[PDB]
């Protein structure tokens, strides 16, 4: 059993969260970040994510690591569906070409 | 959520 995001909240709820915020927040994509489910560092409980369309993947990174207080020489990566993008890449691009049926971005973070 |  799973104890995921989508694994919480069922299909239909989630949808609602997507619309509810691209209705409240012009500029934001909701995004879903997670633990690689295999990896060893710290786990957040502290999953979604309001995104401004230029954020960059480098900056999403450097945010996850000071909130699991990632020593600077360990290393951590964001994957979009087995997709490791470069640091520069801008979140809104992701987005339309990763959203989530639901609405959602997931990401993935480990090392 | 947090905004980023």
């Amino acid at each position: 059993m799973k104890s995921t995001f989508k694994s919480e909240y069922p299909f239909e709820k989630r949808k609602a969260e997507s619309e509810r915020i691209a209705d409240r927040f012009k500029n934001r994509i909701p995004v879903i970040c997670e633990k690689a489910e295999k990896s060893d560092i710290p786990e957040i409980d502290k999953r979604k994510y309001l995104v401004p369309a230029d954020l960059t993947v480098g900056q999403f990174v450097y945010v996850i690591r000071k909130r699991i207080m990632l020593p600077p020489e360990k290393a951590i990566f964001i994957f979009v569906n087995d997709t490791l993008p470069p640091t520069a890449a801008l979140m809104s691009a992701i987005y339309q070409e990763h959203k989530d049926k639901d609405g959602f971005l997931y990401v993935t973070y480990s090392g | 959520w947090e905004e980023l």
